[PDB]
């Protein structure tokens, strides 16, 4: 028997345990595919597209999936290196405008009204203070869509203070494979752009004069965005004062 | 085999007893094969240890996290890559290798990646991971003081320290500051504000302010895009 490596409170066989496996031999059988991952315990999902040379496998815990990926990624099968990556999460949402009293557990509890939640996290900075952002990953897409639609139409509240949660699909980006040089076409535009090597703009040159103008443009964008942040703080301060006055008004109307 | 003792097998060990030693740290991780560099931040209550492989670090982390040690409950996590930088305003034709080559002038680059969106299109952002903090500090100082150009196009890149956010452990209930304001805030459960109520009005006005921020930021995007397209024209005509 193999260890599960489940972490405290971790749900089993979640989408975070799902691995994409590419560049498989066309001779790949479902039994041989299972065999490759046998050391990582029982899988709950096993899919293989023999002709397309790819498959999916779901392991019990995030740790077993990290181990399987670390150990098997790049392994040579019938002269080809295997490509193993975590499967893109199909039901992940980003949450914004969270109160600092919202914990991972409260966010999970709140979002479970929409359907089963695999995980919910309140994001904290290096100091361990709430950023106001978080994420919610559902077991399936219909609950994620329900949470997206309902939180967009209505005002979903997690606390006494009617601070509404902002819900958006989680942005997915690859910071793993990126843009390899070998897959970049050596066109004339590539050549014109790659002609000059990485360098610091030389004082007294046309490059330096223009790079200083680009620095100026970056500085104008920073100023303008900070000016919007300022307008928003003034408006938020105004809204808070108006609502405290409106709270007193609402309460004083009642017998 | 893969390169061993990389930053991918480096663990953070927090809430250490004040009398912890480098040999005690090694003894704690002895079951998890050979250990490389051990570094303890004195009187801070935290330290680092490099294990040989990612498998060994994954196992040690799950098995040793929350372990009681002399009254303390240890916290074992994958260490945040300290010597990592975010690079913004990347020009076209920047490959991961060119990014590595570019930043290799400041010191030893462990890895560099050009971030691609969910459809493989470059985001204009990249990550540069150095082996040590002095090399990352050099890149930060030099790229702010000078104009660092990765390609022919004279638009310098912006290099910032990587924002280190704990999106793994986040804010557990046990760590939230408990006080009267906290209990007051938790008296109303998660719910949708009901149309007609004071809370619905307040929350809808709060959404309108969020929508105003969004509109104003989209206006700055449009102004800057226009400013950039004008500068590109002036630069091409002055060549």
């Amino acid at each position: 028997d193999i260890k599960s490596f489940l972490k405290p409170g971790e749900k089993t066989y979640t989408q975070r345990c799902r691995l994409f496996v590419g560049n498989l031999p066309t001779d790949i059988t479902e039994e041989d595919f299972k065999r490759l991952f046998e050391r990582y315990g029982e899988p709950s999902e096993v899919f293989i597209n023999r002709d397309r040379g790819f498959g999916f496998i779901r392991l019990e815990s995030r740790t077993l999936a990290e181990i399987a990926k670390a150990e098997l990624d790049g392994t040579i099968l019938k002269s080809r290196p295997l490509r193993i990556r975590f499967a893109t999460h199909g039901a992940a949402l980003t949450v914004k405008n969270l109160s600092p009293v919202v914990s991972n557990e409260l966010l999970e509890q709140a979002f479970s009204q929409f359907g089963p939640v695999e995980k919910a996290v309140v994001v904290v900075d290096d100091r361990g203070r709430a950023t106001g952002k978080g994420f919610v990953e559902f077991a399936a897409k219909p609950p994620a869509r329900k949470a997206l639609e309902r939180c967009g139409d209505g005002a979903f509240l997690l606390t006494t203070t009617p601070r509404p949660v902002i819900v958006e699909p989680m942005e997915q980006f690859d910071d793993e494979d990126g843009l390899p040089e070998k897959l970049m076409q050596k066109t004339q535009q590539y050549h014109k752009e790659r002609e000059q090597p990485p360098r610091f703009a030389q004082p007294g040159t046309f490059e330096f004069e223009y790079a200083s103008r680009w620095k100026a443009l970056d500085e104008m964008e920073k100023q303008q965005r900070e000016q919007v942040d300022r307008n928003i703080r003034e408006a938020k301060e105004k809204l808070e004062a108006e609502m405290e006055a409106a709270r007193h008004e609402h309460q004083l109307m009642l017998m | 085999g893969e390169k061993t003792f990389t930053q991918r097998s480096r663990l953070f060990v927090g809430n250490l007893p004040p009398d912890i030693t480098e040999e005690e740290m090694r003894k704690l991780f002895e079951k998890y094969g050979k250990a490389g560099e051990v570094f303890i931040h004195k009187d801070k209550g935290f330290g680092f240890i490099r294990l040989e492989t990612r498998t060994l670090a994954e196992i040690a982390k799950v098995e040793l996290d929350n372990m009681p040690l002399r009254g303390k409950q240890l916290r074992v996590r994958f260490a945040c890559h300290s010597a990592s930088l975010t690079v913004r305003n990347l020009p076209q034709y920047v490959s991961n290798e060119l990014l590595e080559e570019a930043f290799s002038v400041f010191g030893q680059v462990e890895r560099a990646v050009v971030i691609v969106d969910d459809r493989g299109r470059p985001s204009g952002k990249g990550i540069v991971e150095f082996s040590g903090k002095p090399a990352a500090r050099k890149a930060l100082d030099r790229c702010s003081e000078g104009s660092f150009l990765l390609t022919t196009f004279p638009r310098p890149v912006t290099v910032e320290p990587m924002d280190q956010l704990d999106d793994e452990e986040g804010l557990p209930e046990k760590l939230v500051i408990k006080n009267q304001q906290f209990h007051k805030e938790r008296e109303q459960p998660p719910r949708f504000a009901q149309p007609g109520s004071f809370e619905y009005e307040y929350a809808m006005r709060w959404k309108a302010l969020i929508e105003m921020e969004k509109q104003q930021q989209d206006q700055v995007d449009r102004n800057i895009k226009e400013a950039r397209e004008k500068l590109e024209m002036e630069m091409e005509a002055a060549r």
